[PDB]
């Protein structure tokens, strides 16, 4: 994240670390106390499927204040139109070996309705996007959880005053064209988080863009309410045998 | 009304029906109160909520 703020502990409660032989690789969204949502694309190579870690509760990398909650990722399932190496429909859902225990540091986003998502959440400006990602561009990445609030545009709008890859129906952009504010490398993953009426919802996964915090450029972000259903059958479905599962989209 | 404006007067989600007939609905954790638009927690810990905000 760059040109945001530390997240004070436990307010950012749904953030997952994903972790791969102990080394950071990307963020997640909590959505339910076995399910994880995340993007595609951190999954591109991996090597050793079962060494993925997903770890909630977590704040300070620096330290173990015992709030973490760490779990095996038990499956990856990827929608059937995301070509690896590509943009576009970057999303992942992952299934934890055991649930996590809710607590005040654990906690999930609410998944909406799509209709709820489109017709209402879609229009609120301000959205919130955090991760343990790039402070700057080419720069080190966060020891604390970081948070960041930015506005979303409208596709139209984005592509008039971006100054790449298509955004897709499926994507979005949020953020500012001055180089001060984005998500970053290390970000991805991670939930863009929208308020309505005193509760939080799961709009956005941190995707992709042009380097980190680029003048004239804007974050661009997984477009959630595409994918409710897809994630909603998914959820109702029995564990297959293999981390990755690839499952037709839509 | 309509889901369409004004989320129906919903808290969270709307659908509507066949006639003037909207329901409003909440997410598991929730319940709907009398009003037939708001929704309160009936669990520890709902989803979307920040416990240590919550408490203040
Ligand atoms: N890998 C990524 C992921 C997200 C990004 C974003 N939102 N802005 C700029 C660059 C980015 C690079
Ligand atoms: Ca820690
Ligand atoms: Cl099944
Ligand atoms: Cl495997
Ligand atoms: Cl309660």
């Amino acid at each position: 994240i760059v040109g945001g703020k530390v997240c004070p502990k436990g307010e950012c409660p749904w953030q997952v670390l994903l972790l791969v032989n102990g080394a950071q690789l990307c963020g997640g969204t909590l959505i339910n106390t076995i399910w994880v949502v995340s993007a595609a694309h951190c999954f591109d190579k991996i090597k050793n499927w079962r060494n993925l870690i997903a770890v909630l509760g977590e704040h300070d990398l620096s330290e173990h204040d015992g709030d973490e909650q760490s779990r095996r990722v038990a499956q990856v399932i990827i929608p059937s139109t995301y070509v690896p190496g590509t943009t576009n429909h970057d999303i992942a859902l992952l299934r934890l070996h055991q649930p996590v225990v809710l607590t005040d540091h654990v906690v999930p986003l609410c998944l909406p309705e799509r209709t709820f998502s489109e017709r209402t959440l879609a229009f609120v400006r301000f959205s919130l996007v955090s991760g343990w990602g790039q402070l700057l561009d080419r720069g080190a990445t966060a020891l604390e959880l970081m948070v960041l609030n930015v506005p979303r545009l409208m596709t139209q709008d984005c592509l008039q005053q971006s100054r790449s890859p298509n955004i897709t129906e499926y994507m979005f952009c949020a953020g500012y064209s001055d180089g001060s504010k984005d998500s970053c490398k290390g970000d991805s993953g991670g939930p863009h988080a929208t308020h309505y009426r005193g509760t939080w919802y799961l709009t956005g996964i941190v995707s992709w863009g042009q380097g980190c915090a680029t003048v004239g450029h804007f974050g661009v972000y997984t477009r959630v309410s595409q994918y409710i259903e897809w994630l909603q059958k998914l959820m109702r479905s029995e564990p297959r045998p293999g981390v990755l599962l690839r499952a037709p989209f839509p | 009304l309509i889901c369409v404006n004004e989320n129906g007067g919903c808290e969270q989600y709307c659908s509507d029906h066949t006639g003037t007939k909207r329901s409003c609905r909440c997410h598991e954790g929730y319940s709907l109160l009398a009003d037939g638009v708001s929704c309160t927690p009936t669990v520890e810990y709902p989803c979307g909520k920040i416990p240590i905000l919550e408490k203040r």
